């Protein structure tokens, strides 16, 4: 073991080196405490004929450019056009980049934490749903077994079916379950005054969903915006839809956040909506018959001081080609009049007196 | 007694050298902290911009800002990329140049910046031994292939998407035709991909409005590109759709498209490889049967049989089960991919 | 290796300290400063320097005095202070 007496040496060494990095390292939060300003960075790639060739482009929120080479620390995710870099007084050196918002009408579009309702509200569609349930509870916990299998969720699902279904509600029922942040966004909220804005709207979909933790991007109406057709505004929707497309075909590390969407019509369908990224998941929801019907309004009555004495024969026959979110309509009608009716408890006739009242 | 110590003694010595690795690695990043900190040492650079030159030594700079300045000339670099007409940096202190500034633009760096690595899908497209027409038959990967290709090398990543003909204002896009095709006869080497061309494959059976043939006439330039008054033998382009039924058979001469690519599963050893390469990373039951998957599996997507193929391994994690039998893949395969018969309409 | 070197006058007029801070004590020997410079480039340019207190014996020449913790402290601080510059050599005011 005399060969190996010389390792004491070395470790003395490195611990001497653990010992000495601590002001060198300690000027890091004297050095990078504060970035004063934000400029923007546009990246540049150099060449100097080591002598590397590397630089980069800087805008000052002053409109004023200046000249600096690629420096920092360890980049990851940075050398990307961004803003919101870390810049001392004039060195206008980078030493803390992150990626930064603004235009805070897109950024702040739909901030919910988590919704109330849970899946457990609904009856009569655990044959359809639980494929959803398992297809948001299985990519989430469980991403061990995934290397195993080799197994890549699919990011598109098409939640398609008549209006008034719930397919948003009930969407959101599911992103209670699935614990992560929720983000709506609407349909027509692409077609804007200014062009290229759906760009940005589609890029910043993505910034947030490629940027922020894993969360839960539902939207809705997308057949008001996919129209397929052969100047016209549909086909500007074709710009950014099919920009959309080419981020669900052309990017393999897509593999992040879902992206969940819902149609309320399925007469105008995109061709070019099949894909293992693209909306392959195609679960078809019809209207819920009188018995379902009876099941969502049940579980969604279930609160209110409803009568026992509730066959459901009459409410069954008077539902006929009704939808979810009408009968919740009726539920709710019949909580707004069954207070101003003097009993506390809900009558039979008020089911018939909300269907004919708002239909 | 003895002769136990020297192996003892061997162990001693093994977990007094297997700790060096735990700190000698990280190290190496602690001290290429400390030579980040000397490379952040070098601020305080500004840009120029180079208009007139009227003596070789010193000439007149022309900064973002907008006043003007004139700078000298630095022992260390030449007359090379002093010439006018180049973007140069300059400092603060005595104005001396350190480097140059070369110019660029906001779509160069897209086209410039796009790379997809991967070298192997060369060889995992399966079983497959101036325009390319890569139409749509019941059976997918035309993006795993033309990506496949483009993944391994390319040239380049001149892609050109559908949606880039938009043209919202008035229908001059004759200056991108002119442009991007000037930009493929300008550089050597270019590969052009053409993917979902059927949305701006109008037949114009009927009157069309001003959207339609503004379209139609890009379609015209493009007949006077491809037909017309200028050859394209250097230059390829791979036209990839979805139906091959209105793929404007104007446009279907066989001396654009010269051979037809179907991309589908005919063969039992291409449907069985690509079964394979997509069947790597699974986990199984010693019993392995694919012959029947691929006989049951009659004119399908490929990268919908992976989804199918997937999707039975969902079927089987179900019963949260580390290894699966085959038999949830000949009925998952097969229920899933009659569903998909069923919505191959 | 190298051709020819670039000394500024600030380590000479250093050594005009070095004659300033003797304190009339009857020795004037050798006195050995560490230079200061940048091997980086393959000209050399001397900046700034410091001292080391250095004493030798009257009749054996070999003896020698140096120090490393005041070297390790002095270059350690200055380096510090100013990282373009790093240890390069030495100098004795001694004409033999």
């Amino acid at each position: 073991k005399i060969m190996k007496s010389e390792v004491l040496r070395v470790t003395h060494e490195l611990q001497a080196m653990k010992d000495k990095i601590k002001e060198n390292s300690e000027k890091i939060k004297v050095n990078k405490t504060l970035p004063y300003l934000v400029s923007n960075v546009i990246e540049l790639l150099d060449v100097d004929p080591q002598r590397k060739g590397k630089c980069a482009v800087i805008k000052t929120s002053t409109r004023q450019t200046y000249f600096l080479p690629v420096i920092g620390l360890v980049d990851a995710e940075k050398l990307k056009p961004g803003d919101l870099v870390g810049v001392n007084k004039d060195s206008y050196l980078i030493l803390e980049t992150l990626p930064t918002e603004y235009d805070s009408r897109v950024k702040a579009m739909e901030v919910d934490e988590r919704p109330t309702e849970q899946y457990s509200d609904i009856g009569g569609l655990d044959k359809q749903i639980q494929e959803l349930v398992e297809a948001i509870v299985l990519p989430m916990n469980h991403k061990e077994k995934f290397e195993n299998l080799g197994i890549q969720p699919p990011k598109g699902v098409l939640m398609y079916g008549p209006p008034g279904t719930g397919k948003t509600l009930l969407a959101r029922a599911c992103a209670a379950q699935t614990k992560a942040t929720f983000l709506k966004l609407a349909g027509p909220q692409l077609v804007q005054m200014f062009i290229g804005d759906g760009a940005k709207l589609v890029r910043d979909a993505f910034a947030l969903a490629k940027e922020k933790a894993p969360s839960i991007i539902f939207i809705d109406e997308l057949d008001a915006i996919g129209t397929k057709r052969f100047k016209a505004g549909d086909r500007e929707v074709q710009r950014t839809m099919l920009e959309l497309l080419n981020q669900l075909d052309g990017f393999q590390p897509n593999t992040q956040v879902k992206v969940i969407a819902a149609t309320n019509r399925v007469d105008i369908l995109d061709p070019a909506l099949l894909r293992s990224g693209r909306l392959d998941r195609k679960i078809e929801f019809p209207m819920p018959n009188e018995e379902a019907r009876a099941r969502i309004m049940q579980i969604h009555s279930r609160k209110m001081n409803v009568s026992p004495d509730v066959n459901y024969e009459e409410l069954a026959r008077c539902t006929d080609d009704f939808n979810g979110a009408q009968c919740k309509a009726v539920c709710v009608e019949a909580g707004m009049i069954a207070l101003r009716r003097g009993a506390t408890e809900l009558t039979h006739e008020d089911y018939m007196e909300g269907i004919l009242e708002v239909q | 007694d003895y002769r136990k110590k020297l192996l003892e003694h061997k162990e001693i010595d093994g977990r007094l050298k297997e700790l060096r690795e735990q700190l000698k690695e990280l190290t190496k990043q602690y001290e290429k902290s400390e030579n980040d900190l000397k490379a952040l040492q070098s601020v305080g650079q500004i840009v120029g911009e180079v208009l007139k030159q009227l003596t070789e030594e010193k000439f007149i700079v022309k900064a973002t800002n907008g006043p003007r300045y004139v700078v000298g000339c630095r022992r260390q670099l030449d007359k090379s990329k002093l010439k006018p007409g180049t973007r140069v940096a300059l400092d603060m202190t005595t104005l001396t140049i350190m480097r140059y500034l070369p110019r660029e633009v906001d779509p160069l760096v897209y086209n410039m910046s796009h790379e997809d690595p991967g070298n192997v899908s060369y060889s995992e497209i399966g079983g497959l031994s101036k325009g390319c027409l890569l139409y749509g038959p019941p059976g997918t990967g035309k993006t795993l292939l033309a990506r496949a290709v483009a993944s391994q090398l390319d040239c380049n990543f001149l892609k050109v998407v559908s949606s880039s003909i938009v043209d919202k204002y008035i229908g001059e896009s004759a200056r991108l035709i002119r442009e991007m095709f000037n930009y493929a006869r300008d550089h050597q080497p270019c590969i052009i991909f053409m993917d979902e061309i059927d949305a701006i494959g109008g037949r114009r059976f009927s009157e069309g409005t001003s959207a339609d043939r503004e379209i139609q006439r890009t379609l015209m330039e493009l007949l006077n590109q491809m037909d017309g008054f200028d050859t394209l033998h250097r230059v390829k382009m791979i036209m990839a759709t979805n139906r091959p039924d209105t793929l404007d058979p104007a446009l279907l001469r066989p001396g654009r498209l010269d051979r037809k690519i179907h991309i589908d599963l005919p063969n039992e050893q291409a449907r069985l490889d690509i079964l394979k390469i997509h069947a790597g990373p699974i986990t199984k039951h010693g019993e392995i049967d694919y012959e029947a998957i691929v006989k049951l599996s009659d004119g399908f997507n490929g990268a919908d049989l992976r989804n199918v193929c997937t999707e039975a391994g969902m079927f089987a994690i179900r019963a949260d089960h580390d290894f699966v039998v085959q038999e949830d893949f000949m009925k998952a395969v097969r229920k899933v991919a009659d569903s998909k018969k069923l919505e191959s309409k | 290796a190298v051709q020819k070197v670039v000394v500024h006058p600030l380590v000479l007029l250093s050594v005009v300290d070095h004659f300033n801070r003797i304190g009339k004590v009857g020795n004037q020997k050798r006195v050995v400063g560490v230079l200061l410079g940048s091997w980086q480039k393959k000209v050399l340019d001397v900046s700034n320097s410091f001292a080391v207190p250095f004493d030798e014996d009257d009749k054996d020449d070999s003896v020698w005095f140096l120090d490393h913790d005041y070297l390790e402290n002095m270059y350690g601080m200055f380096k510090k202070v100013n990282a373009r510059e790093r240890i390069v050599g030495w100098y004795h005011t001694g004409p033999k």
